[PDB]
């Protein structure tokens, strides 16, 4: 009765079996980073236009999260306060984008810059809330 | 008398599962609540019963499930084996080794294998996959619940085949026979079922152990007459042997096909991991790949079931 | 020359160092799960309030951070869309909590809910632009 | 001429490591860029240096660094322990087999660590430590970036320490003696550059073995002083007695102090993940362990100097 083989043999099992239900969470809970590219388009000194583009599985959420993550850790804000605005297109339904490469307009659109240039981003981001940060 | 009790347990073997799991059916059903809230129920019962209606959730009370009824299948095997297929071992008259060994393990096989087979083509039947239906695997695919008797029919294989992989591994005795090709066909049983279960291919799972379950009825059977000589024992085979080429090898080739074609063209086809949805052109492979694995080992036993039939033939 | 007991040595130091770093990088990159707790406030039949309270380093954009994931991650839009608002707190500086229990009001406070009730967060989100998802 | 290469690498052990420095400086110093565009330079020089001043950011070019320059390392020790430390141990008479390789190992630790102290005293002159301060440790603690000579300070000891634990677990001769107390010292000595390197813990990290490189300094030479029988060294062992006494306790215990009072009244002491800085109460016993562990194997060893004093006071 050689217990110990059984054991690493039952303990390993579980250890898949556990690896893999984290696999099914993780790549739910922040799926953007496998549907969702985000597009940086620079822009004057300081300010960038965010937006992403996906299949069908990249919906307006999956903009929003991709959108609001390249702008909190690609602006250090500790060394200057920087200054976004975020605009949504208010016609075009959650889900729709096509599985092919003539995607169009995306759902999201988002202007982030430092507060050297916060009057470019004023001028930019027409008459939408301005978010500090 | 725990001297006297580990005597009796090993004049036995069933003595110590048939206590855990009594002990534990008792402690349960003690009066008080036989529903979700209670640590006994994800042990004894599915769990994740969606509302009120016959859909049922996933979770880690499906693993305290399969290996409480591993505890259990235990006692079934011990008990039967012993108390029940040694009398049918020697009140007919059988006299060797080996011979009495294999006719022990061959009815055994017959009964759990008997009982697995109708059970599956019955969750089979009250569905929308009747017949080996290769689109009703397909058409909603995401299945995140599943019914009462699927569910429980898809974690009693778990639980049975685990137990028997784990006494695989514990060698308590009788050291090497026929281990390689049973080792790969318990470990790719496991495999299967936990794949199946885990990635929601569900509804794709039923239809193959159905043909392995009816199969194995009639294999075992075949080689029960065998032992116990009786001249019918070649019609069995015959019957046997018709059976296995339709279920496991048409049967299954049919549902290759229908992973191939229909896997793309019936249902959704579009990646989505918010949604949960694995069925894509990234799980094909997989899932080709196992059912081949599958066709391959039923392929090398068809070899053998021939060999065997034209040597007896010209014998 | 016991050359594979260096060679296993050394991996593991190397994976020792690699953990640590991977350690450094993590927790920089999605601190506001250490610093920044989510407080949910209940309101009428789908509709909550979003914001966050922690010490000095639970500054604006932890607080941004951590309400957009509770907003993303607690809402299904493939079963029903949902719909939200973000309201900023334009009198307090970015870094403005203290260290002890009295901190006061929030940078951020979102208001987000089901599109059975998209008139509530109407209500509840005065004048502010109302993102859909 | 592969199998002369090798007889003559198995007569000396520095050919091999010479070989692959002077190869990876030649190839480098061959005329191109010799700046921080090239692999060479990142396994050559010190990398990062954050814009065009005295300041040096962290990466994988540092361990790049490290790792070659323990091959460096490994030369320096073969090259000077054969060619010169022989020749100054037969060239004055000395007859034994113990007595001549631990004069050999005694000698070089002279030599790299009367190296590594005055190093470490510059080092710690230009800065505003002199003199063992205790609140520029913690005044600007984040210290992302590391001057010039303070950087390759830190990673030549990493070098070099690595270099000494690796040949210490690649045995290749000479089995036991000592190595309780050798390995102890060697674990500690890497796992403390390492932590106080990548944690930003850095001129917390300078005094610390300025102490330590110019004790041992001190002890080495009394050893060799006792080998070489001369007389003049129970001079040098009281010296190094009070040398001792003075800094590996003094100076440590002030530290430690330091730590316990100055880590928190100087400088940053809310934690901030964002910032990048963990001087906080979570740290405090990190630092302070590690400090203790030194610590106690300082003490260990006075207690033998003095237990090897009195004996041979009255002997
Ligand atoms: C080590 C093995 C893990 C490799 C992947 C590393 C995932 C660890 C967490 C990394 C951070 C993270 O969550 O990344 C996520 C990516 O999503 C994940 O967490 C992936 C989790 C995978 C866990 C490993 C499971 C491996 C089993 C794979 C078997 C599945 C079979 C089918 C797959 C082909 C996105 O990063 P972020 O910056 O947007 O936040
Ligand atoms: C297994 C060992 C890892 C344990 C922690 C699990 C981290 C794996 C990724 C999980 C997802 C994740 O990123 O969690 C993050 C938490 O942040 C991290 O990634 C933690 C990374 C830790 C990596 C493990 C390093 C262990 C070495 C510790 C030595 C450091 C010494 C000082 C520490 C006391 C937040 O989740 P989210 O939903 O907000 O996105
Ligand atoms: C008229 C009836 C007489 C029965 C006759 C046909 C018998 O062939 C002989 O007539 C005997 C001589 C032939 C001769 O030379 O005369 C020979 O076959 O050995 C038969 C042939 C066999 C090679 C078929 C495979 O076995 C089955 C294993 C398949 C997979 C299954 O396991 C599924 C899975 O795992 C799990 C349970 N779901 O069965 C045996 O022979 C078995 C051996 C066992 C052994 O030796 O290993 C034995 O008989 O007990
Ligand atoms: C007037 C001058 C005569 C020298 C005299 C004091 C000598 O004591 C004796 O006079 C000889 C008899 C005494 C007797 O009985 O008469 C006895 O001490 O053994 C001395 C005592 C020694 C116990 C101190 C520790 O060693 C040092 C190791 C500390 C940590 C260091 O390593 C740092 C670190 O690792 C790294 C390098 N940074 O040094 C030895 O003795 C060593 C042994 C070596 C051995 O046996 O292991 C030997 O002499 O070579
Ligand atoms: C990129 C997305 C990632 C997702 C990856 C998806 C992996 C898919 C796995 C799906 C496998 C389905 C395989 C069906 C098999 C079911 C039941 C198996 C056999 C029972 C055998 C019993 C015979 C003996 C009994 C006596
Ligand atoms: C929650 C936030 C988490 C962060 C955790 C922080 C860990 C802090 C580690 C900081 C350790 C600083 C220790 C100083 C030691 C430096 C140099 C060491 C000895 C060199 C010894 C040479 C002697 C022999 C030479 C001949």
């Amino acid at each position: 009765p050689k217990i110990f083989n059984l054991f690493r043999v039952c303990f390993i099992s579980l250890l898949l079996i556990a690896a893999v239900e984290y696999f099914k969470y993780g790549t739910r809970i922040n799926y953007e980073w496998f549907h969702c590219t985000p597009i940086k388009e620079p822009q004057s000194g300081s300010v960038i236009k965010l937006w992403a583009r996906g299949g069908p599985s990249c919906d307006k959420r999956g903009e929003y999260k991709t959108i609001v993550k390249r702008i909190t850790r690609d602006y250090e804000p500790n060394d200057e306060h920087l200054s976004f605005c975020i605009i949504e297109n208010d016609n075009v339904p959650p889900v729709h984008y096509p599985i092919h490469e003539d995607k169009g307009e995306p759902g999201y659109v988002a202007y982030v810059g430092y507060d050297t240039d916060s009057e470019l981003v004023q001028e930019l981001c027409a008459d939408s809330t301005i978010y500090h940060m | 008398i725990w001297f006297s009790f580990r005597e009796i347990s090993y004049r036995h073997a069933w003595i110590a599962p048939l206590m855990i799991l009594i002990a534990v059916y008792s402690a349960y059903f003690t009066s008080g609540n036989t529903t979700k809230t209670n640590v006994l129920h994800r042990f004894v019962a599915v769990s994740y019963q969606i509302g009120d209606t016959n859909a049922y959730g996933k979770g880690i009370n499906d693993l305290c499930f399969v290996f409480y009824y591993m505890i259990f299948f235990t006692f079934l095997r011990e008990f039967l084996m012993d108390v029940v297929i040694r009398p049918f071992a020697i009140r007919l008259h059988v006299t060797s080794k080996h011979r009495i060994k294999r006719i022990m393990e061959q009815m055994y096989a017959i009964f759990y294998t008997g009982v697995s087979g109708p059970f599956g083509i019955y969750c089979m039947y009250h569905s929308d996959l009747w017949f080996f239906n290769t689109k009703a695997m397909y058409r909603t695919y995401p299945d995140f619940t599943n019914p009462f008797l699927f569910k429980v029919f898809y974690l009693g294989q778990a639980a049975f085949w685990a137990q028997q992989a784990c006494i695989l591994v514990l060698q308590l005795e009788k050291p090497r026979k026929d281990h390689n090709e049973l080792t790969f066909h318990h470990i790719v049983t496991l495999l299967l079922i936990w794949s199946s279960y885990v990635f929601h291919f569900t509804k794709m799972g039923l239809p193959i152990y159905i043909t392995m379950d009816v199969s194995d009825f009639l294999l075992s059977f075949s080689k029960t007459l065998n032992y116990l000589d009786s001249g019918l024992a070649f019609f069995s085979f015959a019957i046997f042997v018709v059976a296995w080429i339709y279920l496991r090898h048409y049967i299954n080739l049919k549902i290759l096909w229908s992973v191939l074609t229909q896997f793309r063209t019936e249902g959704n086809y579009v990646l989505n991991f918010a949604t949960q949805q694995y069925k894509c052109w990234i799980s094909l492979p997989i899932v080709f790949v196992l059912i081949g694995a599958l066709q391959l080992v039923n392929l090398y036993w068809l070899f053998l079931i021939f060999r065997v039939l034209y040597r007896i033939l010209w014998r």
